[PDB]
């Protein structure tokens, strides 16, 4: 995260962290239940192998509250391409349960069509992970949030390189230097209805981070909620 | 719906709720079921 803020305790409850086999993160993920992580396709292709971690806020520092989880499955969306990283998302079930606590417990799933014309027209939305501080710099060792504002389909198609699908939307800044960043990459994009935070979108990809003229793409939780029920049901 | 959410607290004239919660008599706020429901930030 370019920008923003250390998340404080309890703050971003739903974030996870993959870890690869060198036990560093670089990638993060939204806890959906005690079994599911949801994520980045493009995710998949970085390590190897990984592991979840929860609960964690300062991954220099073991405090209470952090554990790690083995994935059972991944379930990979069939139609993701680095071609154009349409459909990026993917849905981990982990080999045991996540307990909730304090820093654990999951975003909520809203409906599709009330998110499409309740939650997507708000004015922003909250990101969060542990990833690059600045573009060419070092990933944060503390859990941090920023608020992006939604940004117009339009807008963000002129100022793209690449084509925007109907799978992906746009939030973020112009020229403020706020942004998410590579490592926070499959995290969570949550927007806040009232007091309930709901997920709607996953970190996804952007031509650099914070770059003026350029905004953050994420993958647009709406148009796979169906998706993710059927594949939550094994 | 188009106003004020049908003055409802999560979906919405009929109120709903996300799982974890269940509507409040009132048939407008939703009542978590548990210590953790889904989309709350925690407290100690
Ligand atoms: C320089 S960096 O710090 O090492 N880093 C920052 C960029 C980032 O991810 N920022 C970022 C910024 C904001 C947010 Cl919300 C997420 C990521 C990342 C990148 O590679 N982005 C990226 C760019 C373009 C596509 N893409 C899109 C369509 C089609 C084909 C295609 O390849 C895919 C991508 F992975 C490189
Ligand atoms: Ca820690
Ligand atoms: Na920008």
């Amino acid at each position: 995260i370019v920008g923003g803020q250390e998340c404080k305790d309890g703050e971003c409850p739903w974030q996870a962290l993959l870890i690869n086999e060198e036990n560093e993160g670089f990638c993060g993920g939204t806890i959906l239940s005690e079994f599911y992580i949801l994520t980045a396709a493009h995710c998949l292709y970085q390590a190897k192998r990984f592991k979840v971690r929860v609960g964690d806020r300062n991954t220099e520092q073991e405090e209470g509250g952090e554990a790690v989880h083995e994935v059972e499955v991944v379930i990979k969306h069939n139609r993701f391409t680095k071609e154009t990283y349409d459909f990026d998302i993917a849905v981990l079930r982990l080999k045991t349960p996540i307990t909730f606590r304090m820093n654990v417990a999951p975003a909520c799933l809203p409906e599709r069509d009330w998110a499409e014309s309740t939650l997507m027209t708000q004015k922003t939305g909250i990101v969060s992970g542990f990833g690059r501080t600045h573009e060419k710099g070092r990933q944060s060792t503390r859990l941090k949030m920023l608020e992006v504002p939604y940004v117009d389909r339009n807008s963000c198609k002129l100022s793209s390189s690449f084509i925007i699908t109907q799978n992906m939307f746009c939030a973020g800044y112009d020229t403020k230097q706020e942004d998410a960043c590579q490592g926070d990459s499959g995290g969570p994009h949550v927007t806040r209805f009232k007091d309930t935070y709901f997920v709607t979108g996953i970190v996804s990809w952007g031509e650099g981070c914070a770059r003026k003229g350029k905004y953050g793409i994420y993958t647009k939780v709406t148009a796979f909620l169906k998706w993710i029920d059927r594949s939550m049901k094994t | 719906c188009s106003l004020d959410n049908g003055d409802c607290d999560q979906f919405c004239v009929v109120c709903s709720c996300a799982r974890g919660y269940t509507l409040a008599d009132n048939g407008k706020a939703c009542i978590p079921t548990g210590p953790y429901p889904c989309g709350k930030q925690t407290l100690e």
